[PDB]
C-alpha cells in the first residue's frame, strides 16, 4: 500500500522550508504532493475535503509559525479552519490522523524532513482510506 | 509536611550531633523527618561513581525507592549524598535504558524505580519552605560569632541540573547563618573545594590537607571564631584534618567546625549535650 | 490556450533522478500543451532565447517551466516571457528539483513519477491563467538614514552627494557614534578625530542633508518609494537655531551629572556640550538633573535657554531607509569571575579609549581608578563577552583583538615603564596590515602575550589584581599580579534595538543583529524593500568595512531611487458583485483593511491589498477570488494531484 | 641519560581511537568541541599543587591516547569540585569526562587500596564509613538509637545492597572474595 | 566628466560593480582577460558558512551582466594604455584573438567533441583536461569556444562540424579605444604557488594539494565528476591533513600578513569531505583559527562538534612521503607540548592570496601604488577603502587585499557609487 498524499504550504515560511529540506538533500517520502499557496490563511476546508473525496489518503498543512506570517494574520484564520476540519472530517470515516498541519519557518528543513517522514508513516499504517 | 530523612554514613556513624540537631530543628519546625530504613551509602560519589557507574547509580536508586515507597520527597543534609542521589534521580528520570539497566538490576532485591520523589537539599529546605522570617522567630539568643561559610563543592555544582544560587557569589547560607546573628566573614577563595572530594581524601591524604590548610590559612587571617558547612564530608575534612595538619606541620589551627544543624541549635538554645561536640576531634 | 512545456536538466541536478526525456514526452502528450522542450540550463541565455523564439513561431500563449523553486527564478522567467511579448501572469512553474529530485535519490522511479504529477498540476493551474497587468508606483526620491556614527555619516554624504535629499536621525545630541570616542586607531594608530571631525561638519553643512540629532523615529509605514516616516525630537531645552556652543551656562551650572560620551568615568554639567567637536555644536539640559535655578538662563546671551520646551513630532515622507544604529559595549557586570563592578582597579576597552584620549576626562592620562595614579603593571582579557556559551555569545566581536592590541602599544608609547600583558585564546589580526601590527606589538613595544582565557581575577587587600589563569604553552597554571586590568569587552546591538526593528519591520540573525537579504551577495540589503544595513548594524566590524558598506548601502538604495518607479503584483483579491451578498465577514479578514464596502458590495483597494488570500478563503459563495490564485485553479490542481 | 624513544613522541602506536569513541558514546561526547582555552586548569585547585591539568586530560581522551591517560596518577587528583565544568566556555562535561576514564583505568587495574578498602566496607556493612564502638555509645547518650536504622540495624537491607553488588560486578572489580570477607 | 565607467576584472567583485552601475543609468565597459566571467567564485564549489552552491547564486548575475543594455562586456581582452583623468581617460583595450566568431558561436560544443589535442584547462587549476578548443565551464558567459594556438594542429575538424561558420582560424587581435570618467579596478588574486616550501614538498610528493584545486575536485562539475580522489592511485583517501597558513604569516618566504580566508574555506571543504566520506578522518594544523566573521565562530564549533574534524595547535615542521606514497606530518602538538608524527592519504595546503599574475603591468599602466603586502592601495585605510589618490580610479574586491565574498560584494557596491558621485556632478 502506498498512500497518497496532497500537501499545503504557504509561500514563504514552509514552502521555504520545504525548500531548505531538499538544498541539504534531506530524503523523505515521495508520497507527498506540494501546493503552493500565498499564506496559509488562503487554505479551507473545501479543498481537504476535495482532497479526500478525490482518492487522498492523507493531506498536509504547512505554514508559517504563528507571529511569522508574511501577511500578518492569516496562519491564525487557518489554525481555527483546521480545528473545525479536524471536528469534521471523523463524521465521515476519516480518521483525523489522516489530516495533519504544522507550522514550518523557511529554514526548518529537517522539521519539514521528519514531518513528512512521520506523517508518511502514519498514512500508510491507517491503510487505504 | 513530611519528607524522608537520609542520613548517609558519616553524619550517623561518626557524628551524631548533627543529626540529633537537625531531629530537634524539624521538630521544632513542624516537619515530621521520616527515617528510611534500610538505607546504606548513597553510595559516596567520590569512590563508586569513579569505579562503576553501575553500581553507584543502582545503589543509589535503591536508596530512592526506600523513600518512592514511603510516598515523600528525600531530604539530606550532606552535600557529597545530596549530590549522588540528586544526580542518580535526573539520571533515571531524563533516561529510559539506563532506567531500564538499573531496574533490571533491582529485579533482584525486589524493587522498582519509578522516578516518582524529589532529592532536597537540607539548606535549600530550610530557605524555601521555611523561609528566613520562621528560622528567626525561633531564635532564642542572637549568637555573638564571626563564622567563615563553606559551601561545599556539590551544594550548588553542577548549577545547570541543580539551580539552587549561583555557584560564583551564593549568598543563601549566608542568609540563613545570619539570621541567627552570626556574621558571616568574607575570607579568600571562599567557594574553594575542602579537598576531601573525589576520593581524594582516601587516595592522597596529602593533597587534601593542602586544600584544608589553604582554605584555613584563609579563614584565619579573616579572623573568623568557626567554620560552618552543610556538609558532613566537608565537616570531616576539616575536623580531622585540622589535627593531621597539626601532627604533620605542625601548624595550628584551632577553628571549631559546626553544621549548619549545630549552629541553628546554638541559635535556638538547645541543650549543650544535644550538639554532641565531644565527637569533634577540634574542642568547640 | 496553447502551452509550452519546457523540462530544465540543470546539468544532472534533475536530470541525473529524473529522466527529462520521460517527463517531456509526456508533456507534449497532455491536452493543450503544442511544444514540450528540454535544455541543459534554461535561466541562461540560451535556454532564455529558446523559449523567447518558441513563443515567438509557435505562438505559445502559456508557458510553464519544470525546474527549480519558484522562489528562485520566478522573476527571470516572468521578464523572459515580456521580452518576447507574454503577459508575465501567464508562465507556470513546476518545483522538481528541491520538492522532487533532491529528496527521493534512493527512488528515481518515484522521482519520476512525482515529477509527472508536479508537470501536471503544473499545467491544470496554466490551463486557466489569465493575463492581469501590474501597476507601477512612484518612488519617492528621498531617503532616511537611522544613526549618525561613521557609517550612517558615509551613508548620508554619499547619498546626499548623488543628488538625492536625505534626512538623518540620530538619538543623541550630536552625531559621531562610537568612531568620535577613539582617541587613535588601528592599525596606523592615526587620530580618528582629527579625521571623523570634517565629515562631521560637512553632514552638519550639506545643502542636501536635514540633520535632526536627539531624536528617535517611532513609526514606520508604507513600502519602498512610499515610506511614511513619524519621528519624534526629544526637547532640548536649548534652542537650537540660537545657540552658538559657546558653554558659559555649562560654566555657571550647579549640578554634575555623567556624561554620556565619557562611558561611565567622566563628569560634566546638567547643561553639558557632549564634545568640543559636536555636530550640532549645541547645549543640552538633562532634567532628571536639572533643578531649574535658571544660572544657565541668566548667563546666556543668544537667549537659547528654553525650559518651557516639548517634544516635537515631524512627519516625513521616504523612498528609502538605511539603518546605521551601530552598537553597544557589552557589559562585563554578569562575569562575576573577573569582577567588574565590584573591584576597584578592573575596567572596560571603551572606558580605557576615553581615559587615553587627551580630551577625555582624564587628559589622556591613564590612571588607576583607586588612586589617581599610574598602574605600573597591566592585563589585557580577550574575548569577554564573546565565543562564551555560559552567556550566550557564541560569536566573535571582531574587533577587541586589535584595539586591545592598539591600546596596550598607546599605554608603552605614553608610559614605557609599564608592563603589558595579553590573554587571549586567539589572536584574529585577519585584516589587511593587522598581522604587522600584530608582529609590531612585540618586537617594538614588548608586549607580552599568553595564550590562557583567564580562569579568575582575584582583588587582593591593596586593591591590586591577581590573574589566575593556566599559560597553556607553558602548560602551567599561573597566579601573576597587576596594578590594572582591561577588559575586551565584545559589541552587542544597541539598546532599543528590538523597537526600531519592530518598528520598521526587519528580522536579526542569530548573535541579535540584523539579518542581510542574503549572506554572499546582498550584504546590506534586507528582504523589505526598500530598506539597507550599513556598518555594525548588520553584525561587528572595523570601521573600513563599515564604511564600505555604508557607500554600499547609499549605491544599492540609489538605484531604486534612479528607477523612479516599482512594480506592484496583481495578487490581489477581485469581487464579483453579481455574486457578493454583502455578508461583509471578509472585511475584518483583512490585516490592512484592504476590503470596504461601497453600494452594498465588497470592493477592494488594490493599494492596501497585499494578497494573503485569506478573505477568498472566507467567502463561503465565492463571490471574492484572488487573481493567479483561483479557487478553480486551486481544485484543477488538487484533482490533478490525485488523478 | 636524557635518551627516551618512545615517551617523547606520538605515532597511531599510541593512539586507540575505540577508547575515544567509547568515552563519548558513554557520555563524554562534549569533549570533542574543546577549544582548548585553559579556563579549566587555570580554575582546578589541584592543578596549581599536583601534576594534574585537567585540559590534557581532555586532549588526550580527544586524541586517543588510552594509556597515557588510564595509567596516569594524577587522573586521581581532581575532586569533582566541578569548577571548571562551571566556567568552560564550551560547555564540556569535563567531570563526565574525568570520571569515564576512571571507570576504564579502574576497569584496567589501577585502583588505589584505600579506595577498595571503602569499597570493601560497603559490600561488608553496606557504609562507606562505619559505625565505631565511640559512636554508638556517643549515639545511645543523646536518645538516638544504638544503631542508626541502616544496613547496620536491618541484615535483610545488607543482603539487598550485597546482591546488587554481585549484580554489577563491583566485587570482582575490586576483587573481594566472599568465602573469607577480604581483598585479593 | 564623462558618464561612462571601466570595471576592470569580470569576476564577483568586477560582475557586482558593473551591475550597480548600469543600474543607475551609466554605460559601462567592462574588460575580462579570461574568456569567461566569474572569477575565482566561479571556481567554488559551496562558500561558507552557509555551505551553499557558489555557481547557483553567481550564474544569475553572469547572465544579468552578459545580457544588460548598460554593459558592454569585452572578454578574452586587456587593458593596455591608460591616458588622461577623471571625467577624460582615454583606454586602449586589445581584444586576443579567440579564433572563434563571438557573434555565430553558440557554445553547443561540437567542436570540443571533435577536437584531437588536449590541454590543461585553466578554470581546472592544473588539475583538468579539456581541449584544444574550450568553453571553461558550462556556465561560462559568454557561451563561446576558444581555441589555444598554443596546442592547436590546425586539422580543420572543428570548421567542418562548425554548423554556425564561428570557427576563424585567420582571425587577428583586435584594438579597441573606450572614452570613460571612471575606473573601478577588480582584478582579484592568485593562489599562492607553495612549491618553494620545499619541507611541504608541493610538485614533489603525489599526493600533496592545494586548497583551490580540492575546490575544483570537490566541485560536482570539476575534472572528478566531484570526487575527492588521491592523485597516486585514483581512489578516496581514508586520511586528510589540512595545513594552515601556508605562504602566509611567514618571514621565510616574505609573506608577513594573514590572507584572511584560509581558516575559513579549510573548515568548510573539510565539512564537505566528511559529508561526501563520513568514515574520512580529517584533521587540520593550524596556529590562530580566525573566525571573524558573521557565524563564523559557530561555523567552527559545528566543524568540531557535527563533523568530528580534528584540530592540532602546531604549525607542521616537515610533510615526508613514504615508500607507499602516504604522507607523514611531523609537527608539534603545542597543547600537547610533544611532536607528533601522523600518517595520512592526503595533504592539503592551505595555501594563501597573492596579487594575480600580470599586476605590476596593470599597476604601472594606470598608474596606482601598491600597499606593502602587494595588493593596491587605497586612498584611507579607515575612511576611503575603495578610493585611490588617482582621482576617477577606486577598487573593490581582493585587488585591495584578501577578503571574503561580501566584503566584495560591499566594497564593490560603494565603489560604484564613489565612481557615480562625480558622474552624476558631471564636472
Ligand atoms: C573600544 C573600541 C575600540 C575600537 N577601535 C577601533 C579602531 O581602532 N579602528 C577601527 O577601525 N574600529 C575600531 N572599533 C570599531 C568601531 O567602533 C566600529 O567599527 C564603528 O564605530 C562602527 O560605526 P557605526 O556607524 O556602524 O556604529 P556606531 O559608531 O555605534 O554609531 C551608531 C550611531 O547610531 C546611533 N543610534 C543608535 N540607535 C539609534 C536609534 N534607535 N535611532 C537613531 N540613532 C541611533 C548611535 O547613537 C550612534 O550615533 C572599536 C570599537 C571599540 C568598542
Ligand atoms: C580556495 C578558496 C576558497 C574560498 N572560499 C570562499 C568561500 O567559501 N566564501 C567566500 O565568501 N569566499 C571564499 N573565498 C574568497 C573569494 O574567492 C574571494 O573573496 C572572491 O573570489 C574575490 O572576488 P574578486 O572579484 O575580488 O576576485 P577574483 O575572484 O579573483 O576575480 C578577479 C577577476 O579579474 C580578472 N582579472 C585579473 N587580472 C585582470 C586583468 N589584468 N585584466 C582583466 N581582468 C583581470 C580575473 O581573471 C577574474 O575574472 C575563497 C578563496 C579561495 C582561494
Ligand atoms: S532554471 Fe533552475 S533548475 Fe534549471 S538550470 Fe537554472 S537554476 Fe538550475
Ligand atoms: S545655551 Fe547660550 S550660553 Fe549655553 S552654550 Fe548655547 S549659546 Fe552658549
Ligand atoms: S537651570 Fe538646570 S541646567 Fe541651568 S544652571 Fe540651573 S541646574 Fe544647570
Ligand atoms: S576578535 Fe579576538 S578578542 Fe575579539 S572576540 Fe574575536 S578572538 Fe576574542
Ligand atoms: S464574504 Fe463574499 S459575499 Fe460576503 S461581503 Fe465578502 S465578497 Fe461579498
Ligand atoms: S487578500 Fe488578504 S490582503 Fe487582500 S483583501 Fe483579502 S484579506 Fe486583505
Ligand atoms: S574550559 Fe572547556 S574548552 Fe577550555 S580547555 Fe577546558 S574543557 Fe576545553
Ligand atoms: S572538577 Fe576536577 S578538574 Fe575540574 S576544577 Fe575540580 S578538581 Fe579540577
Ligand atoms: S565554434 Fe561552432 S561548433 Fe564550436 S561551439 Fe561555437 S558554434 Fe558550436
Ligand atoms: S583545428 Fe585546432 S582547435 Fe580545431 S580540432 Fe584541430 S586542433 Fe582542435
Ligand atoms: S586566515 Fe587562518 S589559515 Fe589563513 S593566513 Fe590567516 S591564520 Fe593562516
Ligand atoms: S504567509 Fe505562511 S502563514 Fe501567512
Amino acid at each position: 500500500f502506498e498512500p497518497k498524499i496532497v500537501g499545503f504550504c504557504c509561500n514563504w515560511c514552509s514552502y521555504g522550508g520545504a525548500d531548505t529540506a531538499g538544498t541539504a538533500r534531506m530524503q523523505y517520502p515521495p508520497n507527498v504532493r506540494i501546493i503552493r499557496v500565498m499564506c496559509s490563511g488562503r487554505v479551507n476546508a473545501s479543498m481537504i475535503l476535495k482532497a479526500f473525496s478525490e482518492g487522498a489518503d492523507g493531506v498536509f498543512v504547512g505554514g508559517c509559525h504563528i507571529g511569522d506570517c508574511h501577511y500578518d494574520s492569516g496562519n491564525y484564520k487557518w489554525k481555527r479552519r483546521a480545528r473545525f476540519i479536524e471536528d469534521i472530517l471523523p463524521e465521515f470515516g476519516i480518521d483525523k490522523e489522516r489530516f495533519r498541519w504544522e507550522w514550518i519557518s523557511a529554514s526548518e528543513g529537517e522539521k519539514f524532513q521528519k514531518t513528512m517522514q512521520e506523517f508518511y508513516e502514519t498514512v500508510k499504517y491507517l491503510g487505504p482510506l | 509536611m513530611e519528607i524522608a530523612y537520609f542520613l548517609g554514613c558519616i553524619m550517623n556513624n561518626r557524628y551524631p550531633g548533627i543529626e540529633k540537631a537537625t531531629r530537634v530543628l524539624f521538630d521544632k519546625l513542624g516537619i515530621e523527618l521520616k527515617d528510611m530504613e534500610g538505607a546504606s551509602c548513597c553510595p559516596a560519589p567520590g569512590v563508586f561513581g569513579s569505579f562503576d557507574k553501575t553500581t553507584w547509580a543502582a545503589i543509589a536508586a535503591r536508596n530512592i525507592t526506600i523513600a518512592e515507597d514511603m510516598g515523600a520527597d528525600i531530604m539530606t543534609e550532606c552535600n557529597g549524598c545530596f549530590g549522588s542521589l540528586f544526580e542518580t534521580n535526573h539520571l533515571l528520570k531524563e533516561d529510559e535504558e539506563m532506567k531500564a539497566k538499573i531496574n533490571e538490576i533491582l529485579k533482584e532485591t525486589g524493587r522498582e524505580y519509578k522516578g516518582e520523589v524529589n532529592v532536597r537539599h537540607f539548606a535549600e529546605v530550610l530557605y524555601n519552605d521555611v523561609g528566613l522570617d520562621k528560622l528567626s522567630e525561633l531564635v532564642e539568643k542572637p549568637l555573638n560569632l564571626n563564622v567563615a561559610v563553606h559551601y561545599g563543592c556539590h551544594f550548588l555544582k553542577p548549577s545547570d541540573e541543580i539551580n539552587i544560587d549561583n555557584p560564583e557569589r551564593p549568598t543563601i547560607l549566608d542568609e540563613i547563618v545570619e539570621v541567627t546573628g552570626a556574621k558571616s566573614v568574607e575570607y579568600k577563595d571562599k567557594m574553594m573545594c575542602c579537598g576531601a572530594g573525589g576520593g581524594v581524601r582516601s587516595r592522597d591524604l596529602d593533597v587534601a590537607l593542602d586544600f584544608t590548610r589553604e582554605k584555613l590559612t584563609n579563614m584565619k587571617e579573616a579572623g573568623v571564631d568557626a567554620i560552618v558547612n552543610v556538609c558532613p564530608f566537608c565537616h570531616l575534612q576539616f575536623d580531622v584534618g585540622q589535627m593531621e595538619i597539626k601532627d604533620k606541620f605542625g601548624e595550628e589551627f584551632d577553628i571549631p567546625v559546626l553544621h549548619l544543624a549545630q549552629l541553628l541549635g546554638l541559635a535556638m538554645g538547645l541543650p549543650k549535650e544535644d550538639l554532641v561536640v565531644d565527637a569533634h576531634q577540634v574542642c568547640v | 490556450p496553447k502551452i509550452g512545456v519546457y523540462v530544465c536538466h540543470c546539468g544532472v541536478n534533475i536530470g541525473g533522478v529524473v529522466d527529462v526525456e520521460a517527463v517531456r514526452d509526456y508533456a507534449a502528450k497532455l491536452p493543450n500543451v503544442v511544444i514540450a522542450k528540454d535544455y541543459k540550463y534554461y535561466c541562461s541565455d540560451p535556454g532564455q532565447l529558446e523559449i523567447q523564439k518558441d513563443i515567438k513561431e509557435l505562438g505559445i500563449n502559456r508557458v510553464v517551466v519544470a525546474a527549480c523553486s519558484p522562489r528562485l527564478h520566478e522573476p527571470t522567467f516572468r521578464r523572459c516571457v515580456e521580452e518576447a511579448g507574454l503577459n508575465q501572469f501567464l508562465f507556470e512553474f513546476a518545483n522538481i528539483r528541491e520538492h522532487d529530485s533532491w529528496v527521493h535519490m534512493d527512488n528515481p522511479e518515484g522521482a519520476t513519477e512525482k515529477a509527472k504529477d508536479l508537470v501536471r498540476m503544473a499545467v491544470a493551474k496554466a490551463r486557466l491563467l489569465e493575463p492581469l497587468e501590474a501597476s507601477k508606483v512612484s518612488v519617492d526620491d528621498k531617503a532616511l538614514v537611522i544613526g549618525g556614527g561613521v557609517a550612517g555619516i558615509q551613508a548620508a554624504l554619499d547619498l546626499a552627494d548623488m543628488g538625492f535629499k536625505t534626512y538623518m536621525v540620530e538619538k543623541r545630541p550630536s552625531i559621531s557614534g562610537r568612531m568620535g570616542q577613539l582617541d587613535k586607531t588601528f592599525p596606523t594608530l592615526d587620530c580618528s578625530m582629527c579625521i571623523l571631525a570634517p565629515k562631521m561638519v560637512d553632514v552638519g553643512k550639506h545643502d542636501n542633508i536635514e540633520l535632526i540629532t536627539y531624536a528617535e523615529v517611532k513609526e514606520v509605514d508604507g513600502y519602498i518609494g512610499n515610506f511614511k516616516v513619524k519621528i519624534e525630537k526629544k526637547p532640548r531645552y536649548i534652542d537650537e537655531e540660537l545657540c552658538t556652543g559657546c558653554g558659559s551656562c555649562v560654566e555657571v551650572c550647579p549640578i554634575e551629572m555623567p556624561n554620556y560620551f565619557d562611558e561611565g568615568i567622566g563628569m560634566t554639567k546638567a547643561v553639558y556640550i557632549p564634545f568640543p567637536q559636536a555636530v550640532p555644536l549645541c547645549a543640552t539640559i538633562d532634567k532628571d538633573y536639572c533643578i531649574e535655578c535658571m544660572l544657565c538662563d541668566e548667563v546666556c546671551e543668544r537667549g537659547a535657554v528654553k525650559h518651557d520646551q516639548e517634544p516635537e513630532e515631524i512627519e516625513i515622507e521616504v523612498g528609502t531607509i538605511i539603518v546605521a544604529t551601530g552598537y553597544d559595549a557589552y557589559d562585563p557586570t554578569e562575569k562575576l569571575e573577573y569582577g567588574y563592578g565590584r573591584h576597584t582597579n578592573v575596567i572596560t576597552g571603551l572606558e580605557l579609549e576615553r581615559m587615553i584620549n587627551a580630551s577625555g576626562p582624564t587628559d589622556g592620562k591613564v590612571l588607576k581608578p583607586s588612586d589617581g595614579e599610574k598602574p605600573k603593571r597591566v592585563a589585557f582579557i580577550h574575548c569577554v563577552g564573546s565565543r562564551d556559551e555560559q552567556i550566550g555569545k557564541p560569536y566573535c566581536s571582531r574587533v577587541c583583538c586589535m584595539y586591545i592590541m592598539k591600546n596596550a602599544q598607546l599605554i608603552k608609547d605614553k608610559m614605557p615603564d609599564t608592563e603589558v600583558t595579553l590573554y587571549y585564546m586567539d589572536i584574529r589580526a585577519f585584516g589587511k596590515g593587522f598581522e604587522e601590527f600584530y608582529k609590531r606589538s612585540q618586537e617594538k613595544y614588548g608586549i607580552k602575550f599568553i595564550r590562557g582565557r583567564p580562569a579568575e581575577v582575584i582583588e587582593n587587600p591593596d586593591l591590586t589584581l591577581t590573574v589566575r589563569s593556566e599559560d597553556t604553552l607553558l602548560g602551567k597554571v599561573t597566579e601573576y599580579d597587576y596594578d590594572m586590568v582591561v577588559l575586551g569587552v565584545g559589541l552587542v546591538p544597541p539598546e532599543g534595538a528590538e523597537t526600531l526593528r519592530q518598528t520598521i519591520g526587519l528580522s536579526k540573525s542569530a548573535d541579535g543583529f540584523l539579518m542581510e537579504a542574503h549572506p554572499k551577495l546582498r550584504p546590506v540589503d534586507t528582504l523589505t524593500d526598500g530598506v539597507y544595513l550599513a556598518g555594525v548594524a548588520q553584525g561587528p566590524k572595523d570601521i573600513p568595512d563599515a564604511v564600505a558598506q555604508a557607500s554600499g548601502a547609499a549605491a544599492r538604495a540609489a538605484i531604486p531611487m534612479v528607477k523612479g518607479e516599482v512594480e506592484i503584483e496583481p495578487i490581489i483579491a477581485v469581487t464579483d458583485s453579481d455574486v457578493c451578498g454583502g455578508c461583509e465577514v471578509c472585511i475584518e479578514l483583512c490585516p490592512f483593511g484592504a476590503i470596504s464596502i461601497e453600494e452594498g458590495h465588497a470592493n477592494v483597494n488594490v493599494a492596501l491589498c497585499k494578497g494573503c488570500g485569506t478573505c477568498v478563503a472566507a467567502c463561503p459563495s465565492g463571490a471574492m477570488d484572488q487573481q493567479h490564485f483561483k479557487t478553480e485553479q486551486i481544485m484543477a490542481q488538487i484533482e490533478a494531484a490525485l488523478n | 641519560t636524557l635518551l627516551q624513544r618512545e615517551e617523547n613522541i606520538i605515532r597511531k602506536g599510541n593512539i586507540d581511537k575505540e577508547f575515544s569513541e567509547k568515552i563519548k558514546a558513554a557520555g563524554g561526547d562534549s569533549l570533542e568541541y574543546c577549544f582548548q582555552c585553559g579556563t579549566c586548569t587555570g580554575s582546578c585547585p589541584s592543578g596549581r599543587r599536583t601534576p594534574y591539568r585537567v585540559r590534557q586530560i581532555i586532549r588526550k581522551a580527544n586524541v586517543g591516547l588510552k594509556d597515557e591517560i588510564i595509567s596516569d596518577p594524577t587522573l586521581w587528583m581532581c575532586t569533582t569540585c566541578y569548577s571548571c565544568q562551571e566556567r568552560c566556555p564550551r560547555k564540556v562535561k569535563i567531570v563526565d569526562v574525568v570520571k569515564l576514564a576512571r571507570n576504564e583505568a579502574a576497569k584496567a587495574g589501577f585502583m588505589a587500596p584505600a579506595h577498595k578498602a571503602v569499597g570493601s566496607f560497603v559490600i561488608k556493612t553496606g557504609h562507606g564509613v562505619p559505625i565505631n564502638d565511640a559512636t554508638m555509645e556517643l549515639r545511645k547518650a543523646v536518645g538516638l538509637g544504638e544503631l542508626p536504622p541502616t544496613t547496620h540495624q536491618f541484615p535483610e537491607a545488607l543482603e539487598e545492597v550485597q546482591k546488587i553488588i554481585k549484580a554489577t560486578g563491583f566485587d570482582q572489580l575490586i576483587g573481594y572474595n566472599w568465602e573469607t570477607g577480604e581483598l585479593e
